[PDB]
């Protein structure tokens, strides 16, 4: 009975309903079976959490719902009243209760409440009836477990979800203590990893974990999260989680790109290494996604080696990308020779970059428009950026010939990246 | 009050 | 009569017919009249301009050239050819004109052909035929212009479309002769002005042009395009064009930001400019603005925020002046951190006072009944709030006792070239 | 090329 698949958990704009299905789709082609609704950013879900479904939006999610069962995917919607609920308050209990009803009669079986990023003390009225913040909500927690009649799949996510986020580590919390304690058996423990964004997940923090959780945890899973920076895309492969924690898990969730066409990868990848056992190679299953991928797009499968490589992991660039940034320092470090070798390298630099051009141009040229534009800014930025450093490696070969500096004369805007942004950043060590 |  | 609007013209998403459609309320709410249609990456626009509209494609553009009709804005089908083109076979120019006839149909009375960044030189069959590059584009224009019975409005847009882009000068250029003499007197071109983002359109350079053309030009207008940096959004106000260009042109058309619900500032104080004081311009887009934030309704963000959000993302060539401040302060904190005589506490205090308020503004737009307008600016005031969290605590490491990846590849690459920061 |  074990959870694997993708929770919609960012910040940002959220997916539609025909993307929502797209989804399920996808996900029953590649055998996993759960959902969990999360996004941050739909307002009734967390920011105003007690107000009702209006008549139309209630449509939508039955409609949803439907077509999650229609799939043999389960639903499991979130709540997120971390903010600002009032624990002790049994109005608030009953709004909470009121709004999960509601949602009940869409369909939907299965639930869950979130208390990641939140202030850690309470109000005036909670220091009274709670002997701690980690009380106060297993105390509602449970409370509305029972209310639902002890649902199939019901989900509850930490404060302190993560190693990081342990106070004052992970085996020692109280927190983390009475959460262990007290939180119903049949209620799961959303973990992150060691880190909200893990590199990797050893299995002795798992175990470590489990121990004080008193169960095995379903792991929410950021690492194809991009909703943190603007500028990043994750197309690599799942990776740095061994096969050998399935046994050790009750479900990974992926939370995923913002845009949807780009968690291409990133589902299929978790798809076959759930799959494998129910080791596996990261190189191999990327291999697997990217030649099945290329069928949805002219655009070669080099070309989304490329791209992939260009946006791969949150610690991590692609082969062809690390490549490309080695190469580049070198020639930097030794253009004062400006010397057999500096320029040969040089060439075959600038040709890398002609396949990022190249990549480009194709990629624009493709039939997908969905495609195409989820991912239209992050190639254009790579794209500008790679042809300005093939034209600041060719301006480095020129010195011998030309005293005249890199740039010339005046600049459209492009040539000085960021705004503002960028010029704060630019004055942090 | 966000992810970190 | 003079053409004032919104050109669709940015690489990326477009916009779709929904947006579209609330463009054309807006503009006539404000009292503009134009829409030119040119979006590089709409498909049938450019790369595969050849293929004609389905069934369902069909029913949607007339469905938007009627809501055009019904709002008293002129819409304008643009289309652009150059890329792999052939002039010389008929082939080609029947499927021009056969594309063009489909959109008539649709409802569509005037129409443009652009030619903007495209390759210098033709193919050996053009390279005969005509004699020049720009022979053989107005060649092909002439002849659609007439093909559809010279209609009232009818763009074309020169590959030297800017200052910069015309060789060796304006003032002498080859290509440019030849536009203004061989195309046909009663079609428009299109000019972005010195550059392609134009800090200024000065009025002797549209007479320097006006002059080597013919004609007066429409004005392709940059200032608000965003489509060429990730990091970068313009709410500032209409900046750098005199209202003595107005004489001196058939039109202006503006390339606003990619994202929709950004560009009320950018559309609004065109036409504050076409009815001039860039600040008071803002003052009135901002007011009209904050009306569109709600709170939602419940059965169980303030104009400071707005001049705030637009002083930070403001104008290509220039911050607004509250983003500038913080940036002085911060560079004044930095530089005389060694003291850590008395001022500079002082002074930190009413700086992470400056950050509080970028974090309250995102807060409070993230509570916004108008959730549109929070989506098309998310990542944009995400970042911003990111860095000045960041920026607000690493100002307090200097008064206390105590991301690599950050940007990806990208960032690591821009890092490594010397001219990243050589604008601040 | 591109507005460039
Ligand atoms: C914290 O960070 C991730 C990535 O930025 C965000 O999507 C997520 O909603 C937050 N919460 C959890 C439990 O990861
Ligand atoms: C050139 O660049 C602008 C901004 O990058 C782009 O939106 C526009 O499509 C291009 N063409 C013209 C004539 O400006």
């Amino acid at each position: 009975h074990f959870l694997c698949g993708v929770v919609e958990g960012f910040y940002g704009r959220p997916w539609v309903m025909e993307q929502r299905k797209e989804l399920f789709r996808r996900l029953q082609k590649w055998e996993l079976n759960t959902y969990l609704y999360a996004p941050k950013d739909d307002y009734k879900h967390r920011m105003f959490w007690r107000e009702m479904y209006s008549v139309e939006e209630a449509e939508q999610l039955m409609t949803l719902i439907s077509a999650a069962r229609e799939y043999e995917i389960e639903f499991i919607y979130a709540i997120s009243p971390g903010l600002d609920i009032t624990f002790s308050n049994p109005k608030e209990v009953s709004t909470l209760k009121r709004k999960l009803d509601q949602v009940s009669q869409f369909g939907c079986r299965s639930f869950a409440l979130l208390f990641d990023n939140i202030d850690h003390n309470m109000c005036a009225a909670d220091k009274e009836v709670f002997s701690s913040f980690a009380h106060a909500q297993v105390s509602i927690t449970n409370e509305i477990y029972q209310y639902l009649g002890e649902p199939e799949t019901f989900l509850f996510c930490p404060t302190e979800y993560c190693g990081t986020f342990c106070y004052p580590n992970v085996s020692q919390s109280p927190y983390l203590r009475t959460v262990g304690e007290k939180l119903l058996p049949g209620i799961e423990v959303l973990w992150t990893g060691p880190k909200v964004v893990s590199k990797e997940i050893p299995v002795e923090s798992i175990e470590e974990v489990s121990k004080i959780i008193k169960r095995a945890p379903v792991i929410w899973d950021n690492i194809h999260a991009n909703d943190y920076d603007q500028k990043r895309l994750f197309l690599g492969p799942y990776k740095g989680r061994s096969t050998e924690l399935i046994p050790r898990l009750k479900g990974v969730l992926t939370n995923p790109n913002c845009e949807f066409e780009a968690n291409y990868v990133a589902i299929h990848t978790l798809a076959t290494w759930y799959k494998s056992n129910m080791l596996y190679s990261p190189q191999m299953a990327l291999k697997l996604a990217l030649t099945e991928w290329l069928q949805e797009f002219s655009v070669t499968l080099e070309d989304l080696q490329l791209l992939a490589d260009l946006f791969y992991l949150p610690y991590e660039h692609g082969p062809k990308g690390a490549q490309m940034l080695r190469e580049f320092q070198w020639l930097r470090a030794n253009s004062s020779v400006v010397i057999e070798e500096w320029r040969s390298r040089a060439a075959k630099f600038e040709e890398m970059c002609g396949l990022v051009m190249g990549m480009f141009t194709r990629l624009s040229n493709c039939a997908n428009r969905t495609i195409l534009y989820d991912m239209y800014s992050y190639v254009w930025d790579i794209k500008s950026i790679m042809s300005m450093v093939k034209s600041f490696v060719q301006w480095l070969g020129c010195r011998s010939h030309s005293s005249a500096q890199f740039l010339i004369g005046d600049q459209e805007p492009w040539a000085f990246r960021g705004g503002l942004a960028g010029e704060f950043q630019r004055l942090l060590p | 009050p966000y992810s970190s």
